[PDB]
């Protein structure tokens, strides 16, 4: 199927408690593979999946490399920001990059991705078009017009068209095993009566991968959107995720209920109701 | 702004008294980063808790996954304890394993 | 990989 490669670089100041923090996560689709952490006693790119453990040496120091390089540029980008607001030395501030490439279920790729925020809230981002550039404000605006002028959207097309694709379609290859398997839910519908009139109906989704999933209850055919309790889809801990889905019925009429399930696992949508 | 964090407390696999299980405390939607989680057992804070990798979502809030090994019995109770910026005092939600 | 460092400056924001 599809898949994508992404980065996700975050840069924290702390004044009075040393120079800015600098971490950087790679994943492939659900699954992280490398770690780097400015804060570690010996700061260096760290395998977190299986599959890239074959890397070479020259993979790992050419990590290193990149991220000791842009933990250093960070900090001065930290101090840029700080400025561009108007802002105290006093406070902390966080910058984050989230960079990658999509591929379509052939291999090819669908579209790039590299955008930025400062405090949470967007910043810059490069266009789709990889070429362009989309600043939120007049701060971002500086960085734009720096950005253009060192023709640094060229630079980001150039990878997020070439090496990013083509180490991700690598290590879609050295994980196949895993990376390219869908596992599908586990999935069944559990009973809490509440009152004397009303029963919680809980839809259960278990050990499925990748995280995407759609779990639904409807009413006589109707989704009960408004009504459903959704949490949020959460990490198991063995590379599978969980999720479920509430609604409060009156008693007497659970089958008039039915939770439905699509996962890419799934060759077709499952239809689940409570079995007492 | 700031984002204050969702908090869940769940197992890796279903609980199963007397079997060695994990017990999980997923902090996600926050911003900023710095945040504290203790994982308890009958109130009292459990040693040697591991987490993930500091990541963040599409909305660039943060999330991060703590855990430990436990074994779930039917008087034990866990439970996970956040601070946050957001929070004028420390957060508690009890674990429910039917939830 | 991550997007590897450029021939001159790394350019920061």
């Amino acid at each position: 199927g599809s898949h994508s490669m992404r980065y996700f670089y975050t840069a924290m100041s702390r004044p009075g408690r040393g120079e800015p923090r600098f971490i950087a996560v790679g994943y492939v689709d659900d699954t992280q593979f490398v770690r780097f952490d400015s804060d570690a006693a010996s700061p260096r790119t760290e395998p977190r999946a299986p599959w890239i453990e074959q890397e070479g040496p020259e993979y790992w120091d050419r990590n290193t490399q990149i991220f000791k390089t842009n933990t250093q540029t960070y900090r001065e980008s930290l101090r840029n920001l700080r400025g561009y607001y108007n802002q105290s030395e006093a406070g902390s501030h966080i910058i984050q990059r989230m960079y990658g490439c999509d591929l379509g279920p052939d291999g090819r790729l669908l579209r790039g991705h590299d955008q930025s925020a400062y405090d949470g809230k967007d910043y810059i981002a490069l266009n789709e078009d990889l070429s362009s550039w989309t600043a939120a404000d007049t701060a971002a605006q500086i960085t734009q017009r720096k950005w253009e002028a060192a023709r640094v959207a060229e630079q980001r097309r150039a990878y997020l068209e070439g090496l990013c694709v083509e180490w991700l379609r690598r290590y879609l290859e050295n994980g196949k095993e895993t990376l390219q398997r869908a596992d599908p839910p586990k999935t069944h519908v559990t009973h809490h009566p509440v009152s004397d009139h009303e029963a919680t109906l809980r839809c259960w989704a278990l050990g499925f991968y990748p995280a995407e999933i759609t779990l639904t209850w409807q009413r006589d055919g109707e989704d009960q959107t408004q009504d459903t309790e959704l949490v949020e889809t959460r990490p198991a801990g063995d590379r599978t995720f969980q999720k479920w889905a509430a609604v409060v019925v009156p008693s007497g009429e659970e089958q008039r209920y039915t939770c439905h399930v699509q996962h890419e696992g799934l060759p077709k949508p499952l239809t689940l109701r409570w079995e007492p | 702004i700031q984002r204050t964090p969702k908090i869940q407390v769940y197992s890796r696999h279903p609980a199963e008294n007397g079997k060695s299980n994990f017990l999980n405390c997923y902090v996600s939607g926050f911003h900023p980063s710095d945040i504290e989680v203790d994982l308890l057992k009958n109130g009292e804070r459990i040693e040697k808790v591991e987490h993930s990798d500091l990541s963040f979502s599409k909305d660039w809030s943060f999330y991060l996954l703590y855990y430990t090994e436990f074994t779930p019995t039917e008087k034990d109770e866990y439970a996970c304890r956040v601070n946050h910026v957001t929070l004028s005092q420390p957060k508690i939600v009890k674990w429910d394993r039917d939830m | 990989l991550p997007e590897p460092l450029p021939q001159g400056q790394l350019t920061a924001y």
